[PDB]
C-alpha cells in the first residue's frame, strides 16, 4: 500500500510542480530579454538625434 | 471645430496631425466613413486616436474631425427591453438597415425619436429645482419612469408643458435663463454620478441558489467575484441570477464572449415571467452585447456604458443588479492598447494601471441616498477567466482586494457533473455578520446556529477525508462513518442544484431552512441511535434517507406538508429502530 | 484597370521591406513584389504613414535588392472567387487548383476576413446530427450549428475518427419530425501543416468512400510557406459560409490541426517585435482564434447551417497549455481522447468524464427525441464517476475494503467500456444505444437512481446486457 | 515671493506626465498648479528639470487638458505642509485639503513633507512595554513604544479588526515599570490609501464608538480618488505625527491602511519613466522610497514624545517572498503575520506565532519591567509549538495510533495551545492573565522537558491546572 501510494500520488505532483516552476522562470527570462532589447533600441536611437 | 488629417495607420491606432487644440479623452470622427475614436495622447501638433471600429481600408490623408465632447450615453425612457452595442447602438435598428452582417459606419440614435410617451408634470411655475430632482413621470412596461433634472443644472421654473403625448426630444420644462430640459440627458461614462450619502448594506441579495444564499451571502450593495476555468459554470450562474433574483432592474454586460449566449437570452427571456411583477422577464432587462469577433477597442467602452446605465436606474430609487460576463477580456483590450502605445508592461504584458481601473469600476456599487432623497442600490457580480485556472494571475489578485465576496469555482467538481461546483473551502463572504438581524426576523430565529452547525459538519467531513483516503472507509469506527455518510448526504442533497430542472432551478429561503432542519434532525437521531449498538448498515438502509434526497424536487406550494410528514417519519423510524 | 508601380525601396531586413512615397497604399492591401529575375512574391501592408509604408513578405526575401525591385498593387482587400462548382475540387490553401483541372470561374468575389454576425439575426441551434459514434450521440450529442473540438494526443487516432465522422455524417430527419425530406449535405475539409503520408491517406479515404463528390479540400503541406498556413482556414470558412447562406447547404467544416496554425501564428508574430504572452505565443491569440470559430452557426430566416469540428493535439497531454485553454473558452464543448483507453485496444478511445456538449439540452428532450435522454445521460455520468472513484480507491487500498455495494460500482465501471465505447468501424444507431444505456443502469439498485424520476424508472427499469 | 509666472508651451501630454519646454526657472521638486481652459486647477510636481524642458507628474486625471489653452504656474519651490496644534479632530483628503466642511486651519509652521533623517546620536533606545491586550502579542511578540511593527495580512483576513482592537486597548503599565504617573491616551494619525467604502465606514464607526475622534487626524484617499495622490499621503501624515510628537510631547500612534496601493502607484510612475526594474516590474529605488517612510518613527533623547507605526499590507497570493513584504521586512523591526488556516477554523485573532517576530522585545521585558520569567516562557512556548507542528506533520504519514506516548503530549499541547492561547476573541487580557494561561499550558508537558527555563522559575510557577480557568 505504501509503495502504490508513493508511486501514484507523490511523484506526479512533484513533477507537475517542477514543470510549473520551470515555465514561470522561462517566462520571466523572456520578459527580461524584451526589456533589454527595448532599451538597447532607445540607446541606439539617442545617438541619431543630430548625428 | 478642430480639424486635421491622418498621418499614420497601424491596426486600431491612428495618428492624426494638424490637431492643435484638441482635448484629452474627447471623441473624434475618423475618415470619410465616419468612424468613432478617442484621443488618448497629445504630442505637439499630433494626436493619438484609438478607433472603436474596423480600420481596414483607410488611407493616409483622410480628414479627422473632433467633436469636442467626451464619450457619453443618452439616459432616458426607452432603454428597457433593449439590446445595445458596445457604444450604445440599437442592434435591432441596425439589422433593418444592413442585414445579417454588421457593417462599420452606421449611425443610429440610442433613444427612438418617433415614439410618443404619456407626460405628467409634477412641478409648477415659480419653483426652484436642483440636480437629481423629479420633474414628472412617464409610464413604461409596468414601471413609472421619472424624468430627472441633470446633476449640473440649477435654477427656477418658468413654464411647464401640460399633460399629453410627446417625443423624447420635445422640451417639457424651460428655466428662467433659457435652458430647456428634455426627457433625456447625456452623461460622460468616465464620471461617476453624484450622490448624497452612502449607507451600510444590511439586506440580502437573494439569488435563488442554496449555496450562494446560505453559506456565502452577498448584501444589497456588495460586490462579488466568481472566477473559474472554462466549463465551470460562470455563465449559467449569472443567467440564473438574472432570471431569479429579486432586483428590480437587471443590466447584463456581455463583454467579449460568445454570440450564442446572447441569442439564448434574447429568445428565451420574452417567454418567461419575472418573480415580482408578473410581466415578461425581458421588460426589466437591458443587454449590452460585444462579442469576441467584434472590434477589440469597444470592449473597454461597454463596461462603462453598462455601469453608467445601472447608475442611472439607481437614481430613480430602484435596486439594480449588474453582471459583467468577463473582465479578463477588458484586461486583454487594455494590454492591446498599451502595446500599441508602446508603454512598458508590468506583469504578463498588462499596463501598470490595471488595478486602478478595476478599483474604479467596482467602487461605483453600493447602497446610497440619491440626490432626490430616495434610496437606491447597485450590486456588481463580475466573472474572471484566469488562463488555465491559475489564481495567481494579476487580474484575479487585483480583484480580491476590493470585492466583498469570493465565489471560487473548481474544475474537479465540474468534471464530475457536481454543479454549481462551488469550492466551499476556498470561498468566503464578508457580509455574513451584518445580515444576521435580517435572518433573525425574516426566516427564523435559529437560522445562524443551524448554518454554523452545518458548516462545522462540512469542516469535520473535510478533515476526516484525509484519514479515509489511506485506510479505507471500513477501518473507521461508527462515529466517523456516520459523519462521512451525513457529509455525503449534505453534499449530494443540499449543495447540489440543477439549473435546468423545472422546480430545482429556484429555491426559496424557507425551503433551504426546512431541508437543513431535516438533515440535522436525522443526524441527531442517528447519533443517538449509534450508542445503542445499532449498526451503520441498519441505519443507511432506512427508507427515510430517500425522503431527504428527493426533497429538493418538491415545489414551493407543496413543501410544508412534505416537511411535516418527513419530520414525523424521521422521529418515528428511529423509534421503530432498535 | 492600369497598374501603378513603386521603386522607392529604402530598407530590407528579415521579412519586412520599407517603401518610400507610398501615400496611395491602403492599409491591409495585397501587393506583388517583382525583382530583376521576374519572380513574383506576395506581401501585405501592415503599417502606412506619410514617410514610408511597411510591407511583410509572404515568403523568403532572397534575391531582393534596392535597385531593380518594384512593388505593385493587386487589391485593397484580399478576396476569393467562389462558385457552386467547387464541389469535388482540391486546392492548396491559397485558392489555386492542385488536381490538374482547369480553374473555376468566379460567381462572386467575397472578402476572406468576413464580417461579424449580428446577434439578433442568429437563432438557437436545435437539430440533432447523427455522427455514427455511440459515445458521442448519447452523452455528448452534436447539434447542427455547434463548434465541437476534439482534444487529441501525440499518438492517438484523431485523423481516423475525423475521417469516420466525415464518412458517416447524416442529418436523420425522422425523430423530431423536421421536414421529412431528402436534404443536401456537404463537407469542407482544411488541413494545415499536413505531411505527405497523411495527405495520401486522406485522399485515398475520400476516394474509396466516394464522399469526394460532395467535398472541397484545402490541403496545405508542411513544406509550403507559412503564410499559406495562416490563410487556409479563412478561405475554407468563406466557402462554407457562401455555400450555406446562398444555396441552403448544411456544410460541415473539419480543421485537421490547430496546433500548426498556432505555431505559424507565433512565428509570424515574433517577426514583428511584439510583446509575447503566456508561453511565447502572441497576446492577441484569443481574438485571432475567435475570428475563426465564430463564423459557424445558424441564421434566422434561412435554411443552411455551418458546423465546425476542429482537431487539436495537447502537447504532453497538458490541458493547461495556452492552445487548448484558449480554445475551450471559445468553443461550445470538447471531446477528449484518453491514452489509457487506447492502451488496452479500445477504439474509439473517447473518455466520457472530461467530455462535454453545452448545446445538448435544447437538441434533445420531449418530442425532439426519446423523453428519457437527459436523465439517462446524467445518471450514467454520476454512476461512472462513482465507479471510477472507487476503482481508484481499490488501486491503493485493495479489494479488502469493498462491500457488495461498492463491488457493484466496480463491476459497472469495468462493464461500460468494452460494450459501449469500443465499436471499431460500426455505424450504430441512437435507439440501439439507448437500450444499451438502460441495460447498464439496471444492475444498480432503484435507490441509486435519485435523479431519474419514478415515472422513467417505472417504465424502463430492468434489462440484462444486450451485447451478444 | 509674491509674483506668479505662467509657463505656456506644453508640448506633450500622456498618462500621468506633462512636458513644458521653456521652464528652466522651475526648481527641482517644486509644486506647480495646472490651469485648464475652463478654469479648473490641478496640482503637479516637477521630477526632472533642464534647460531644454521640464517633466511634471500630474496628481489628478488629465481629462480635458489641451495643448493650446493650458498653462502651468509655480506655487512653491519646496513641497511643504502647513501644520498646527488645532488640526486634531479634523479630516483631510490625500493632499491635505479639508473635507469635513469646516474652514481651513491657520498654520503655525510650514514644514517640508520630505522630512529630514534623524541623527543616530540624538536617538535613544525604545524600552517602554505596551500592553495590547492580545496574548500572542503581549507574551511572544512584545511591542514596545517607538516600534515599527507591520501586520502581514491576506485577502479575506481581518487585519482591520486587529488594528482597531490594538488602537482601542493600547495602554502602558507604569506600576510595573515603576513610574506611577497618569498615562495620557494615544493620539492617532490615520492615513488611508485606496481604501474602500466598507473598510472606511467600519473604521469611522469604530472610532465614533470608542470616542477617539477628538484626538485623531485623518488623511483619506479613497478607491475612486486619483492614483498618483497616494505618493503624498504617508508623507503628510508622518509630518503631522513628527510635529506633534517632537514639539508638543504627544504619544502618537500611526496606522497606514495599505502599503500595497502605495507600491502600485510607485510602480505606475516608475514604469511611466521606464526605470530599471527590480523583481516583478517594481522600480529599483523602491527600497529607498519605502525606507524614507518607515524610518521616521522612534524616540528622541531629551524629549517625552514618541511615534509608533503599525503599517498594514496584504500579501498577494499569501506569498511572503513578494517584493513588497520582502522589503518591508528588511526595513521594519518585525511583523505580525496572520494565518489563513487558523482563520478557517474560527480562531480569532488568527495570528501565527512561528513566522512572527519582534526585534525590540528584549529591551522591554525582564525583571523590573514585566516579570522575570517572561523570556524563558516565550522561548519554551515557541520550541514546544514547533515540536507539536512537526509531530502533526509526522502523523499525516504514520497515523496517530502509531505514535509513542511522548508525542501525544506534544500533539495535545499544540491543539490546546491553538484553542486557548490564541483563540481569545474580543476580550481584553492583562499580562498576568496571559502569563498565567501560558504557565497552565506548559504544565501539560513533563517537568523534565523544560530545558529553556531555569529550575527556580519551574519550582515557583509549575503545577497549575487549566481547569481552574477554562474548566
Ligand atoms: N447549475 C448548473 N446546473 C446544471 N448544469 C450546469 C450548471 N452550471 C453549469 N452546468 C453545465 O456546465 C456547462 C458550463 O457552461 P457555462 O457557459 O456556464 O460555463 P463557463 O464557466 O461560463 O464557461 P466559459 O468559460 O467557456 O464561458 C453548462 O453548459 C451546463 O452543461
Ligand atoms: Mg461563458
Amino acid at each position: 500500500r505504501r509503495v502504490n501510494a508513493l508511486e501514484q500520488v507523490v511523484i506526479p505532483g512533484i513533477r507537475a510542480q517542477i514543470r510549473f516552476i520551470q515555465q514561470v522562470l522561462e517566462q520571466r527570462e523572456r520578459e527580461d530579454t524584451f526589456r533589454l532589447k527595448r532599451i538597447k533600441g532607445k540607446i541606439e536611437a539617442r545617438e541619431a538625434e543630430e548625428e | 471645430m478642430i480639424q486635421g488629417v491622418i498621418q499614420k495607420i497601424a491596426g486600431p491606432a491612428v495618428i492624426a496631425k494638424g490637431m492643435l487644440g484638441a482635448r484629452m479623452y474627447d471623441i473624434c470622427k475618423v475618415g470619410e466613413e465616419g468612424l468613432v475614436g478617442e484621443i488618448i495622447r497629445l504630442d505637439g501638433d499630433t494626436a493619438f486616436v484609438q478607433v472603436y471600429e474596423d480600420t481596414s481600408g483607410l488611407k493616409v490623408g483622410e480628414p479627422v474631425v473632433s467633436t469636442g465632447l467626451p464619450l457619453a450615453v443618452e439616459l432616458g425612457p426607452g432603454m428597457l427591453n433593449g439590446i445595445y452595442d458596445g457604444i450604445q447602438r440599437p442592434l435591432e435598428r441596425i439589422r433593418e438597415k444592413t442585414g445579417i452582417y454588421i457593417t462599420r459606419g452606421v449611425v443610429v440614435h440610442a433613444l427612438d425619436r418617433e415614439k410618443k410617451w404619456a407626460w405628467t408634470p409634477m412641478v409648477k411655475p415659480g419653483d426652484e429645482v436642483r440636480g437629481g430632482m423629479v420633474l414628472g413621470t412617464v409610464p413604461e412596461f409596468g414601471f413609472t419612469h421619472k424624468i430627472l433634472v441633470p446633476p449640473d443644472v440649477r435654477g427656477r421654473v418658468k413654464e411647464v408643458k401640460p399633460a399629453g403625448e410627446y417625443t423624447v426630444e420635445e422640451p417639457v420644462v424651460v428655466l428662467e435663463d433659457g435652458t430647456e430640459l428634455k426627457m433625456y440627458h447625456t452623461w460622460p461614462v468616465r464620471r461617476a454620478r453624484p450622490v448624497q450619502r452612502k449607507l451600510d448594506p444590511n439586506t440580502p441579495f437573494l439569488t435563488g441558489m442554496r449555496i450562494l444564499d446560505v453559506l456565502f451571502p452577498v448584501a444589497m450593495g456588495g460586490t462579488a467575484a466568481i472566477p473559474g476555468p472554462f466549463g465551470s459554470g460562470k455563465t449559467v450562474t449569472q443567467q440564473s441570477l438574472a432570471k431569479w433574483s429579486n432586483a428590480d432592474v437587471v443590466v447584463y454586460v456581455g463583454c467579449g464572449e460568445r454570440g450564442n449566449e446572447m441569442t439564448d437570452v434574447l429568445v428565451e427571456f420574452p417567454e418567461l415571467t419575472d418573480p415580482k411583477t408578473g410581466g415578461p422577464l425581458m421588460h426589466r432587462t437591458v443587454l449590452i452585447a460585444n462579442t469576441s469577433n467584434m472590434p477589440v477597442a469597444a470592449r473597454e467602452a461597454s463596461i462603462y456604458v453598462g455601469v453608467t446605465i445601472a447608475e442611472y436606474f439607481r437614481d430613480q430609487g430602484f435596486s439594480v443588479a449588474l453582471m459583467a460576463d468577463s473582465t479578463s477580456r477588458w484586461a486583454e483590450a487594455l494590454r492591446e492598447i498599451s502595446s500599441r502605445l508602446e508603454e512598458m508592461p508590468a506583469e504578463e504584458g498588462y499596463p501598470p494601471y490595471l488595478a486602478a481601473r478595476l478599483a474604479a469600476f467596482y467602487e461605483r456599487a453600493g447602497k446610497v441616498i440619491t440626490l432626490g432623497g430616495e434610496e437606491g442600490a447597485v450590486t456588481i457580480v463580475g466573472a474572471v477567466s484566469p488562463p488555465g485556472g491559475d489564481m495567481s494571475e494579476p487580474v484575479t489578485q487585483s480583484t480580491l482586494r476590493i470585492v466583498g465576496a469570493f465565489w471560487r469555482l473548481d474544475a474537479s467538481l465540474a468534471f464530475r457533473r457536481h454543479f454549481p461546483a462551488i469550492n466551499w473551502n476556498g470561498s468566503y463572504s464578508l457580509f455574513t455578520s451584518a445580515l444576521d438581524p435580517w435572518y433573525r426576523e425574516n426566516v427564523a430565529e435559529d437560522y445562524p446556529e443551524l448554518r454554523d452547525a452545518i458548516s462545522e459538519l462540512l469542516q469535520r467531513e473535510a478533515g476526516l477525508q484525509e484519514i479515509v483516503q489511506l485506510v479505507g472507509p471500513d477501518a473507521l469506527q461508527d462515529a466517523e462513518r456516520l459523519v462521512i455518510e451525513v457529509g455525503r448526504i449534505i453534499r449530494e442533497d443540499f449543495l447540489q442544484q440543477n439549473a435546468y430542472h423545472e422546480v430545482d432551478a429556484y429555491c426559496s429561503m424557507k425551503k433551504a431552512y426546512g431541508i437543513m432542519k431535516m438533515i440535522l434532525a436525522f443526524y441527531k437521531e442517528a447519533e443517538a441511535a449509534i450508542k445503542r449498538g445499532v449498526s451503520i448498515d441498519e441505519i443507511l438502509q432506512l427508507p427515510v434517507l430517500e425522503r431527504i434526497g428527493r426533497a429538493r424536487y418538491v415545489s414551493e406550494e407543496e413543501f410544508p406538508a412534505y416537511f411535516e410528514e418527513a419530520m414525523k417519519e424521521i422521529q418515528g423510524a428511529f423509534k421503530a429502530l432498535a | 484597370l492600369l497598374k501603378k508601380e513603386y521603386t522607392g525601396i529604402t530598407y530590407i531586413s528579415g521579412p519586412l521591406l520599407f517603401v518610400e512615397n507610398a501615400k496611395d497604399l491602403a492599409y491591409g492591401a495585397i501587393v506583388d513584389i517583382k525583382d530583376g529575375t521576374g519572380r513574383v512574391r506576395g506581401g501585405q501592408v501592415i503599417e502606412v504613414s506619410e514617410e514610408y509604408a511597411v510591407i511583410q513578405v509572404f515568403e523568403e526575401t532572397t534575391g531582393l535588392d534596392l535597385a531593380t525591385t518594384s512593388v505593385s498593387l493587386v487589391e485593397d482587400v484580399a478576396r476569393l472567387g467562389v462558385s457552386k462548382e467547387m464541389l469535388g475540387r482540391r486546392f492548396n490553401g491559397i485558392g489555386k487548383p492542385i488536381d490538374g483541372l482547369p480553374p473555376i470561374t468566379p460567381e462572386k468575389r467575397l472578402p476572406i476576413t468576413g464580417l461579424p454576425l449580428n446577434p439578433v439575426a442568429r437563432r438557437k441551434p436545435e437539430q440533432f446530427i447523427q455522427t455514427g459514434i455511440s459515445t458521442i450521440d448519447v452523452m455528448n450529442t452534436l447539434v447542427r450549428g455547434q463548434k465541437l473540438p476534439i482534444f487529441s494526443g501525440s499518438g492517438l487516432p484523431a485523423n481516423e475518427i475525423a475521417a469516420q465522422i466525415a464518412r458517416q455524417a447524416t442529418v436523420r430527419p425522422d425523430l423530431s419530425g423536421e421536414g421529412e425530406k431528402e436534404e443536401p449535405f456537404a463537407v469542407v475539409f482544411a488541413a494545415m501543416g499536413i505531411t505527405q503520408r497523411e495527405l495520401s491517406y486522406f485522399i485515398q479515404e475520400f476516394e474509396r468512400t466516394g464522399a469526394l463528390s460532395r467535398s472541397v479540400l484545402f490541403l496545405n503541406k508542411a513544406d509550403d510557406p507559412t503564410i499559406e498556413r495562416i490563410l487556409t482556414p479563412r478561405m475554407a470558412l468563406t466557402v462554407a459560409e457562401y455555400l450555406a447562406f446562398e444555396h441552403d447547404y448544411h456544410v460541415l467544416v473539419i480543421l485537421t490541426d490547430m496546433t500548426n496554425y498556432c505555431e505559424a501564428l507565433r512565428e509570424i508574430g515574433a517577426a514583428r517585435e511584439e510583446i509575447p504572452g503566456r508561453r511565447g505565443y502572441p497576446g492577441y491569440m484569443y481574438t485571432d482564434l475567435a475570428t475563426i470559430y465564430e463564423r459557424a452557426g445558424v441564421v434566422e430566416g434561412k435554411k443552411g447551417s455551418v458546423t465546425q469540428i476542429p482537431i487539436l493535439s495537447m502537447p504532453d497531454d497538458d490541458r493547461t497549455h495556452p492552445i487548448p485553454d484558449l480554445t475551450g473558452y471559445i468553443t461550445e464543448g470538447q471531446i477528449q481522447l484518453s491514452r489509457e483507453l487506447h492502451r488496452k485496444g479500445i477504439y474509439p478511445p473517447i473518455d466520457p468524464l472530461p467530455s462535454l456538449s453545452r448545446l445538448m439540452n435544447n437538441g434533445v428532450g420531449k418530442g425532439k427525441t426519446r423523453e428519457d435522454h437527459k436523465q439517462v445521460s446524467d445518471q450514467l455520468y454520476s454512476a461512472y464517476a462513482n465507479g471510477v472513484d472507487i476503482r481508484k480507491l481499490v488501486a491503493i487500498i485493495g479489494e479488502d475494503a469493498l462491500t457488495e455495494n461498492d463491488r457493484r460500482y466496480l463491476q459497472f465501471a469495468d462493464a461500460f467500456e468494452r460494450f459501449f465505447i469500443n465499436q471499431g468501424q460500426q455505424n450504430r444507431s441512437i435507439e440501439e444505444s439507448l437500450q444499451i444505456a438502460w441495460a447498464l443502469l439496471s444492475m444498480l439498485p432503484q435507490g441509486e437512481l435519485k435523479r431519474i424520476s419514478k415515472d422513467h424508472i417505472g417504465k424502463y427499469y430492468g434489462q440484462k446486457l444486450e451485447e451478444i
